[PDB]
RNA sequence: CCCACCCAUACCCCGCCCUCAGGGUAGAAACGAUGCCCUGAGGAGUAGGCGGCCGUGGAGGUCAGUGACGAAGCCUAGGGC
RNA sequence: CGGGACCGAGGACCGCGCUCUGCAAGGAUGCUGGCGUAAUGGUCACCAGCGACCCGUCUUGAAACACGGACCAAGGAGUCAA
RNA sequence: GAGACCGAUAGCGCACAAGUAGAGUGAUCGAAAGAUGAAAAGCACUUUGAAAAGAGGGUUAAAUAGCACGUGAAAUUGUUGAAAGGGAAGCGCUUGUGACCAGACUUGCGCCCGGCGGAUCAUCCGGUGUUCUCACCGGUGCACUCCGCCGGGCUCAGGCCAG
């Protein structure tokens, strides 16, 4: 038809709703995207299929778009939420982005992407107290 | 209003102040920097004797084809004025700073000119004619002055020094 | 230092288009790698006429698509990187098969009245990957105003 | 004054984009691309009955 | 946290480049200037004179826009600016921009405490 | 320099003081060099000498890049044909001036020298004849090829 | 006449920056393809020509942007790019 | 066969090879010590060795001559229409 | 009634007692000049001075807003601290001295034991969703299985300068 994933690619490479552009890099604030980055393997509003990782109260929340629904912005998203171990966590966003062919390029991305929630979702360590150095600030 | 010197404390000082004061800055600042961290009575004599002619104030940057006299070898110089305007503008403002400890209760006694300042106050414009259908300024150069008084008054050594600094102490 | 008399020249060819059309940067993306994984010269010079600007590209009336018709073309396939224009003075229009850029109105009605085809250069690129059986057509390019005030 | 301060533009170009500004409403990545919050939208494009 | 490993950062010129005579006139800014005049020392490089930046100083493309912990910074204004290296928190480090309050910048460095992203900025408004 | 010797350097590839090539010894050779002795040294050179430049400083042209020499497949695929397909048969042709002369020597980029070690002699632009370093040296070049490699 | 020695931004080797050139990269586990990977060469500049970027006032869209728990401005032998 | 200096680019494997359990073969590893802070590094002021004419304009081929510049802030000159 | 206009050296010469003040015999010429604070709450009272004012003490959220009044740059000046200086200073490269600083680091990961605290261990069953073979939810685990915590021990990777 007139529509596909890259003429949407085509339209909104230069600029988006979701596009953060500064001195050190382009970052992208799509739901969809992985890792945050703004490039056509990660731009997941953009593309056809696609995955995103979210954190919950406890443990991860998946989406990934639904290919038959994608002109039904309500029912367009396929919600898991994964709250027990973390390897089971990994398996199962594994098995969702590589065993039926749904996006295996991005299999490392959410499974590192989870994985930094999970471990931003632990207790933080206190910090060491700072150390006064030199003439006037130990003095 | 805030003075110059911050850090000195109004417990046990005493201040004084004027503003926009038609009085020669350049003979001021003189007759400042002459009087500068003395004792108040040592001061208040010292400018008397200026009025009277008695002791002369050094000028010592304000002083380009100024004249010489004997009362100079005190401080040094061979430059050296009796400012009198000056010297009575001081001491107006001298003893308004001793009535001020006065009504603090400190003692006058052991008081000295911790900080004393002579700033550029916003200038007179006077006008003069000269020949030729000319106008000029004739401007004067006041000043603001400001003086407060007061009361008189071995780690991350290296393993084989801390060797060395052991043997030599056992030995 | 090294006495160099003759002198390095950068390129004096297009490499990509000037043009913000998205559909023709996807064309060109598509021709690229056509050009670049297959042997025929077909696909490079279709990339490099598709790189090309408006006065590079005159249209093609299908006048001079029938005039080229002749003499054992009439099966060929007729690629035209270029608009494919109407001709009134032509009252019978062969059967042709034709792949463009553009068509016009007439043009296309008229072509799909005589019992051809028109196709765009993805659809071209889908059946002839290699551009075989093509004729390659282009426009008159020195037939301009400008030119002729030259 | 009399800069130019008024643009002639072709009215067959003005069709064009009309038509294709209301193709781009359509695609529900481009509404989310432009900012939009059709997150809980049922369909794309939004049709309402007209008894309501 | 510690940063990705990286070849170690070298600058060819530490010192900045100042304009000519802005040492002798106080109108004239220190920021580079290219001299234009047909006759000068600095435009036609005499040696004992000011050098004039070029490519040639350029930084090493692995290493440029490096803090020297190896972060690059990268500006935030709220959680979640500060949400968005959550996937990068070995090579950005977060910088909060200067009209952040203080309970916002509170807010950002919890968050960013519990992402293991490096603040440049943590110690302001305390 | 004037127009003709510096058409004659940049036809005889030395466009840069310390570069070095090998010529094959004709009339139409000898009197081109013979115009362009005052900016170069010439003499005959010996096996050890061809040997050391290809071994240490041989570069060869392909696809106009140079590539250095460091394999025997580069001196196949760009000097098979002509039946030298080692650094040895390089070496060979080279030095006896066999019928693929020209192809073996064009291959070869020409060699960029560095100053030679114990420097030149004190007056460097006379003839060699003279005390200096311009001109025909003859089997003298090769001290300085040891200089100079 | 002879031997050694001193050093130019010249010559040799190495690193890095830019420019130019030549290659590679989809039944995509796939990419700011305007990207990334490999290789080679080159680097002065007035008049003049061309390209890319930085900054200022205002307009549309966007960042559910910052802000009286302090916006803008200003000072700063304090730092980072 | 010694003695010394400077440098360590790259980053799974692939290749050419060799003295073939392996290797000096398509780019540095191994072992060890002190310190873990202003120690390294940086900025500012100053002394020291070496280097270094005051800018702009004009002129012709170029210099010289000549002209403008006490200092600072703000304003200030290829625009619009056909 | 409006503006992709200007924002007090701009915009009309004029945002103010502006065609005013002022100049010229006259025809005419023709400026400069806005902003305390939300509210005068515009400093009672004491004290020192002839006075202007100053100091205490007050008002205020703030006088670091005192009818010189929002903010308060530069030229230029005073004080204090530091430094240099035998007929110029200023600038570039590179050390040193003194002063003052930004980082980096503080430990992580993975095993082997011991002690705790819980059954979101594997399998099976039902429902639901999906990319149609992968998952979530409810029951089932009865603690040699999973998940955290706490003590040790081990390996590895960790900052700066060096041999």
């Amino acid at each position: 038809s007139n529509v596909s994933a890259d003429l949407i690619w085509e339209v909104s490479r230069n600029y988006n709703s979701f596009l953060v552009k500064q001195r050190t890099g382009t970052f992208s604030r799509d739901a969809l995207n992985l890792t945050n980055q703004h490039s056509r393997k990660h731009a997941g509003f953009v593309n056809d299929k696609a995955l995103g990782i979210v954190p919950a109260e406890k443990g991860v929340k998946v989406i990934a778009k639904k290919v038959k629904a994608a002109n039904k912005p309500a029912s367009s998203l396929y919600t898991v939420t994964y709250k027990s171990t973390a390897r089971k966590a990994y398996k199962a966003i594994a098995s969702q982005a590589a065993k039926h062919g749904y996006r295996a390029d991005l299999r490392q991305a959410a499974v590192a992407r989870a994985s930094a929630i999970l471990r931003s979702q632990r207790p933080v360590k206190p910090e060491p107290p700072k150390k006064l150095r030199g003439a006037a600030a130990r003095r | 209003v805030r003075y110059a010197a911050t850090e000195i404390a109004p417990t046990k000082s005493a201040r004084a102040r004027g503003s926009y004061l038609r009085v020669s800055f350049k003979n001021t600042r003189e007759t400042a920097q002459a009087i500068n961290g003395w004792k108040l009575q040592r001061a208040l004599t010292f400018l008397q004797n200026v009025i009277d002619k008695k002791e002369a104030v050094p000028m010592r940057r304000y002083a380009g084809s100024t004249g010489r006299t004997a009362q100079g070898k005190q401080w040094g110089v061979s430059r050296a004025r009796w400012p009198v305007k000056s010297a009575q503008f001081l001491i107006g403002l001298l003893k308004n700073a001793e009535a001020n400890a006065d009504a603090k209760g400190l003692d006058t006694g052991n008081l000295i000119i911790k900080h004393i300042q002579v700033n550029q106050a916003p200038k007179q414009r006077r006008r003069t004619y000269r020949a030729h259908g000319r106008i000029n300024p004739y401007m004067s150069n006041p000043c603001h002055i400001e003086l407060i008084l007061t009361e008189a008054e071995e780690s991350h050594l290296s393993s084989r020094q801390r060797g060395v600094r052991i043997r030599r102490a056992l030995t | 230092g090294i006495d160099l008399r003759w002198k390095h020249v950068r390129s004096s060819h297009r490499k990509a288009p000037k043009s913000d059309n998205v559909y023709l940067k996807l064309l060109v993306k598509l021709y690229r790698f056509l050009a670049r994984r297959t042997e025929a010269p077909f696909n490079k010079v279709v990339l490099r006429r598709l790189f090309m600007s408006r006065i590079n590209r005159p249209p093609v009336s299908l006048s001079r698509i029938a005039r080229n018709l002749k003499n054992g073309n009439e099966k060929k396939t007729v690629v035209v990187v270029a608009t494919v224009t109407d001709d009134n003075r032509l009252l019978q229009v062969p059967k042709m098969e034709v792949a463009a850029l553009r068509f016009t109105a007439k043009a296309r009605a008229r072509i799909e009245a005589a019992g051809g085809r028109t196709l765009t250069l993805d659809q071209l690129a889908l059946e002839k990957p290699t551009g075989a059986n093509t004729l390659l057509l282009r426009g008159p390019k020195n037939a301009r105003e400008a030119v002729k005030h030259f | 004054i009399w800069r130019k301060w008024h643009v002639k533009i072709n009215q067959g170009q003005k069709r064009f984009a009309t038509a294709s500004a209301l193709a781009a409403s359509a695609v529900a990545p481009l509404l989310m691309a432009r900012g939009h919050q059709v997150s809980t939208v049922p369909e794309v494009p939004l049709v309402v009955d007209s008894a309501a | 946290v510690a940063a990705k490993k990286h070849v170690p950062i070298v600058k060819k010129r530490t010192k900045r480049f100042m304009r000519h005579q802005s040492d002798r006139f106080k109108c004239l800014d220190s920021a580079w200037r290219k001299p234009k005049g047909i006759d000068n020392r600095v435009r036609r490089r005499f040696k004992g004179n000011l050098a004039m930046p070029s490519i040639g100083y350029g930084s090493n493309k692995k290493t440029k826009h490096m803090m020297p912990s190896g972060h690059k910074a990268f500006l935030v204004h709220n959680v979640k600016d500060v949400e968005l290296l959550l996937m990068h928190n070995r090579t950005y480090a977060a910088e909060i921009a200067h009209n952040v309050s203080s309970r916002k910048r509170i807010d950002i460095i919890t968050r960013a405490k519990q992402l293991g992203v490096k603040v440049t900025n943590a110690k302001a408004k305390v | 320099i004037p127009p003709k010797p510096r058409k004659i350097l940049q036809l005889l590839r030395l466009r840069q003081i310390n570069n070095g090539v090998f010529v094959k010894v004709t009339k139409a050779t000898a009197e081109m060099i013979k115009i362009v002795e005052p900016w170069v040294a010439y003499g005959y050179p010996n096996l050890k000498s061809v040997r050391e430049l290809i071994y240490k400083r041989g570069y060869g042209k392909v696809n106009g890049q140079r590539i250095p020499l460091t394999d025997n497949a580069i001196i196949e695929e760009n000097l098979g044909k002509y039946g030298i397909i080692c650094i040895e048969d390089l070496i060979h042709e080279i030095f006896t001036v066999g019928p693929n002369f020209k192809q073996a020597a064009n291959f070869l980029w020409p060699f960029k020298l560095s100053n030679p070690n114990g420097g030149f002699r004190p007056r460097k632009f006379k003839h060699f004849i003279e005390g200096g370093d311009l001109g025909n040296r003859e089997e003298h070049i090769n001290a300085l090829i040891r200089a100079m490699n």
